[PDB]
């Protein structure tokens, strides 16, 4: 009687996300000082509207559009989200406006404000910035047309890395079971995540699912806290191999199935075997996320 | 700690940053002076034409030349690099800055010379810089060749000591004519 | 310590001294005898230790194998195992090496 | 107190109460927050939840009472990491601004705020056994958090007199907040006090809300 | 409604990208971290090039050349005669000013932004290199005729290696306005790209494609480690591609194309995948890449 | 238009050429490595020289002669280079970078482009072993005469290595004013290719070729694997099977022009079999060079 | 490993040999000698140092010297591992490196 | 490959062989007294000792001498002699590296 949450891991790739922010002639991206180290770092703000994205494009109805504007960027087409249904998925509908609509009076729905499901966390690197640079050409458009210059040319220069990046989930409760065809939709939309950054068309980069294992009773989240693992390793298997040998009977390994896409080619058998008989398949993360909304839409 | 800072004329930005590295984990993280990384950001940018000029004051006689084993691991690296400089323009030419200075007319031809003998090695240590190709340009610097108990720390820190052997080997940069 | 540090240290001193007795027969004690006899012992082990300065770092990466000049400058039960520990990842025993030539390089 | 649990998180934000237009934080929660947080993870839903440009319209007459205290065990460093957040306009408001009239929220402008690297809390609550019981089944019943009270004792705080001179204190605090005209709370500095030995009396405080 | 994406490589041979950023006594080519190595970068901006200029030799309608013939080099084409009505890939040319062409709005509405139908990515090697190379001489002067008087007498080096390496790309789906001929031009180009390179005086580095992977299910990039190391000429995911059609399936492989020299190592595999569907082993890959145009395109 | 290009090997000698340029007790004579073995030599700018060089002999004009009077090499020069008047070194009005600028672009209207129309590559031996000397030395005169070269006796050794190494070029070219000529003198001179890497009266080496392989003459740029045949065997007979097959079935041929000695030992029927257009067959390199020059040209 | 050790044991062997065939075989007429002991070192040492000339000399033969007289004049042993008498046919140079790793070391010389 | 356990495998026969030839009622009396053991081990040393000088003597004759020497003892040398046509057409890798260095020097 929950919502299931899970992480994901991206495979490895330069990094495309420019951050702004930019100091003299060179862009950075912002970094953490997790351990005194660098990482680079993105804002869930980016991957809702990439997920909002996704969810237009596969055809889902919504209300609202971001286009590119000449003068400046705004958001526009939007109307009064007056019923829940056909608007914004359930999803990140607020309202601030001080007289609308007769408030409820003719409105006759919530104000569906401070009001959100699926609340995400913010992705973080899994390497260290080695202060890499790269320089770049940048020369001037033309000297002779009638358009403008810059009045001179120029030479840049920006940095690069490849690094993955694990990102989890947070979704809980039982309320959203209104539209069961829309969860499976936006799982399928996770599970078909592409430039999810806004950060350029060359050199872009993808997130695509990648070893996403974890699952939980319904009791609120603790364990593996979603973080605190190493690089290109088996943090996911070392981490929940280790504890759910531990506590096999501590916590129920039939629930919560296996993790790590490298034990798929090798002793996966000695780990079934010792741990259990359950619903433990990994072969996609596509027919993963299916059975995953098999047993959900009974639940 | 701060009123030492102003007692050095004209300080360069470079060695200024040691105001950043002023903040029962950071009370004493100032010692280990790990300001190679910021420090070089900035200056290869658009002071690796700039560094020629002036010296930037010698850059404060190079951090007034460490303010003068860890100690002696610190002291070493100091008496490889002018022993390095030294020895490798002597090779080279076996000419001789003590009798240099004995007659005018030739300092610059000679300080020209090193000029160019310094920031080539300095731009060679700047690049190729990783856990183990580091080591390996180690054999330039003692190329015209107890003490060996150490490899515990060079071949663990693999910073520490490149910040140091960067830093120091702007020491023997030349001094300016005023 | 019975690490690799002392153990290279030791051949490589044991090395030079060891060929410089044989080709030049010479010992310390005649050195220092004479100022004379000194300095061309100095120059002699000048052009001894620089010719494998030099030699060593021509042959370079797995091409020199675990196979070094005069059959690797010719070196019990620890020697067993310390032939498996060089056996694998040689790249840092030739690195550390070349200190322990520079550590026997005559100063002045 | 009865006993008390810890907790710890990776990332978290206390932002002052209106700030301005750039963003800031403190290192520690505010007790209001702390108490809502509490209030929340047991179930209880909030007292009044009415509808209007405003909300938090909180009188005294019913709600729980209780003494809370505040601790910390490892020091914590800061970021910012932000760009943009658009705000609502002051001024003419012009052209279509005024046309839309959707929930406007319109006119996008760049801003940075603070965020804290990572964050461990050890305080529990002074409260009845019903509460505590109750809590209890909001948690288990029908990022992590566990009562290890005994051991794993660290540093605490306590408001400040003028004398002792402190180190690293918050500068500011909020205890009880309404976001209508009012006087606020009453007590801002807080000084940290450094030993591991339970924290004193004035420690605790009782918690008008 | 259908996408695509693939990555190329090429033979071995010395490295051809040269700009000289670190010194004149001492030439650098750019370097990149991978796990504790080092490798070699050829940019995005380079291949654009370069594909403009096959675009410029295949009789295709331009609006974009160099000049070659100014002190500090720029473009002419691009911005002094055409209003951007139409680019070379449809790429929009932007740059921002108090007025551009009667702010680009009266005489020619079009939006200010550009389309960027392609996406590219940075190319990297697939194995490290070290150090220093080769040597290099320089002349002393004119001498008696004196019109150069360099005196410059250096014995300068120079940075050389040998690696083959790839890159991968993908390209937008939907986009069919004035397609027919264009996209399969533009295809036509890749196929060769000949004239790439930081500098062509003796290197002459030929990017001729070896080895191709082009296809998946009409949906979005499923991202299957685009960058793969190959195992210099291998594939590392046959493992994964022999389920093509089963009861589990747990690998799409009805909709795959592959290259020539993985066809070349002639194996008893190769006929197991020969009856399956989707094998459309092809040895020459130039046909095989004119044939998808025609499938992605007439089909 | 016909673009053509070419590849060639050497007969096995031994081999010394100076290149360290550095040390004085000991010559080094590697350069480059391949896939963890040194086996590679020799730089691809000599040959330039050597090229220049010979057709000098020829008759053709000497616009660039090297000069040996000072310490430091001098190379003289004509009053301006002009690629017409003169052959301009294979018309080779390079870069004048200098600031008295007064160029002939404002006088006799020469931009001072270049006309390359020439490409070239390092060669790469064969064999891997660098590790042997052969110990001379040096005496000291003593003999009371005016000069005395060194006051020294040293014992110098040097290194050699028996191999025998490939080559390849590109041309890529077309005919225009006074080419003809011009590139049949150049055809012709490449045939004996003698003198390279300078004077060496010790070491005697020759470049005339074997086994000449030219590729896909008519057809614009599809050649792959250039330094394919090595280790004294024929290579190129697998590649037009498995690149322009002989018969016109599966993958029509083409037209191929190929050396003497993959004809001088190999099987007689195979001449009879390799005859779907019977291609081109000849006993001595150099007889085919004019008749590939004639095609090619046009006249 | 395995391999190592029994390059050990097949050095000592053959080094014993060659001072049966010279002298006695038992070791124990020099024992607290100042001659005798030096006789018996004198004779091991240059045993040895032929041997090992001879061994060191053929640089370039690696294969072929580690099938044909690389192993004659050493007498071997081999008592199960005929599966790794098996390298010795492809490797030819790490094994080579191995005998004269172990003839170093059994050179007691001060 | 196969071949050099087939040749090792026939060498230890072939001794065998030689053991029961010369010297009467073979390993039976091993267990009398270690005695007897060390006139056999030291003949049967002093045969394979001298058989060494002449087996690694002349690569053309070396041949000869050893079809017709190999021929008479083993059994099984019809099974080895109609497969890998007489060891590989007569005299090939130096007849297996010299008899696998004599059945590694008599092991």
């Amino acid at each position: 009687n929950l919502n299931l949450f899970a992480t994901i891991l991206t495979y490895p790739a330069p990094a495309s996300n420019y951050r702004g922010e930019s100091e003299e002639n060179r862009s950075v991206i912002q970094k953490i000082l997790k351990d005194g180290q660098k990482y680079a770092i993105i804002s869930p703000e980016s991957m809702r509207n990439a997920l909002r994205e996704m969810l237009i494009e596969l055809g889902q109805p919504n209300n609202r559009t971001r286009l590119h504007s000449e003068d400046q960027l705004a958001v526009e087409f939007k109307e009064y989200p007056n019923p829940d249904k056909f608007a914004d998925d359930f999803l990140f509908g607020y309202m601030v406006a001080q007289t609308n609509d007769a408030k409820e009076m003719k409105k006759l729905n919530r104000p569906a404000k401070r009001d959100s499901i699926f609340r995400c966390n913010m992705a973080v690197a899994v390497n260290p910035y080695k202060y890499d640079t790269v320089f770049y050409q940048s020369p001037l458009n033309a000297g002779d047309s009638a358009w403008k210059n810059s009045t001179s040319s120029a030479l840049l220069h920006r940095e690069v890395t490849h690094t993955a990046f694990q990102y989890p989930f947070a979704l809980a409760g039982k309320d959203c079971a209104a539209k069961p065809e829309w969860v499976k939709a936006l799982l399928q939309a996770i599970a078909e995540l592409n430039g999810v950054a806004g950060g350029h068309a060359r050199a872009y980069y993808e997130f695509a699912p990648r070893s996403v294992v974890a699952r939980l009773t319904p009791k609120l989240v603790a364990g593996y806290q979603t973080y605190g693992f190493d690089a290109e390793g088996n943090w996911l298997e070392l981490s929940r191999l280790t504890a759910t040998d531990s506590d096999n009977l501590d916590l129920p390994a039939n629930e919560f199935w296996l993790g790590g896409e490298l034990v798929r080619k090798m002793d996966q058998e000695q780990k079934a075997q010792l741990e259990a008989m359950g619903a433990h398949l990994y072969a996609n993360p596509e027919k993963l996320f299916a059975d995953l909304a098999d047993s959900f839409l009974g639940v | 700690d701060y009123n030492a800072i102003k007692n050095s004329y004209y300080c360069p930005w470079f060695r200024r940053q040691l105001l950043l590295n002023l903040v029962l984990a950071s009370q004493s993280w100032l010692k280990r002076h790990p300001w190679y990384g910021f420090g070089d950001l900035l200056s290869r940018i658009p002071q690796r034409w700039l560094k020629e000029n002036n010296s930037y004051f010698s850059h404060d006689a190079r951090q007034l030349f460490t303010q003068k084993k860890t100690r002696e691991y610190a002291e070493i690296v100091y008496k490889i690099a002018q022993g390095f400089v030294l020895s490798k323009l002597s090779s080279k030419h076996d000419l001789q800055w003590s009798k240099c200075k004995g007659n005018p007319k030739l300092e610059r031809e000679y300080n020209d010379k090193k000029e160019k003998v310094v920031n080539e090695a300095f731009l060679a240590i700047r690049s190729r810089t990783e856990k183990q190709a580091f080591i390996d340009y180690f054999v330039s610097t003692l190329y015209p060749h107890e003490f060996v108990d150490f490899a515990q720390k060079l071949f663990q820190d693999t910073d520490e000591i490149r910040s140091l052997t960067l830093l120091a080997l702007s020491s023997q940069y030349p001094i300016k004519r005023q | 310590t019975r690490e690799y540090a002392e153990i290279v240290y030791k051949i490589a001193q044991g090395f030079v001294l060891s060929k410089l007795s044989s080709k030049h027969d010479l010992q310390w004690s005649k050195c220092k005898g004479n100022p004379k006899l000194e300095r061309e012992y100095n120059d002699k082990k000048e052009k001894v230790v620089n010719e494998a300065f030099l030699a060593i770092r021509s042959r370079t990466e797995k091409q020199a194998f675990i196979d070094y000049f005069v059959s690797t400058l010719y070196p019990q039960d620890e020697f067993v195992d310390f032939a498996q520990k060089l056996f694998q990842d040689t790249d840092e025993i030739r690195s550390l090496t070349l200190l322990a030539l520079s550590s026997q390089y005559p100063i002045k | 107190v009865t006993r008390y649990l810890r907790l710890k998180a990776p990332f978290a934000a206390f932002r002052p109460f209106q700030s301005g237009s750039f963003r800031s934080t403190t290192p520690v929660p505010s007790f209001s927050a702390v108490y809502g947080l509490l209030l929340n993870l047991a179930g209880i839903e909030q007292r009044q939840e009415v509808e209007g440009k405003v909300t938090l319209i909180k009188p005294k007459a019913e709600l729980p009472k209780l003494a809370i205290a505040i601790g910390q065990v490892k020091p914590s460093s800061t970021s910012l990491i932000n760009q943009q957040l658009h705000n609502y306009p002051v001024g003419n408001s012009g052209k279509e601004f005024a046309s839309r009239t959707f929930g406007s929220k319109y006119w996008i402008a760049p801003v940075r705020r603070e965020v804290l690297v990572n964050l461990d809390l050890i305080i529990g609550l002074q409260s009845p056994v019903e509460f505590w019981q109750k809590l209890d089944q909001g948690l288990k019943g029908e990022d992590e958090i566990y009562p290890i009270e005994k051991p794993d004792l660290a540093s605490w705080y306590c408001p400040l007199e003028p004398d002792t001179r402190p180190n690293q204190g918050a500068c500011r605090l909020t205890l009880w907040i309404d976001r209508e005209n009012n006087t606020q709370t009453t007590i801002k500095v807080f000084s940290p006090s450094d030993f591991r030995l339970e924290p004193p009396a004035k420690a605790w405080q009782q918690l008008p809300g």
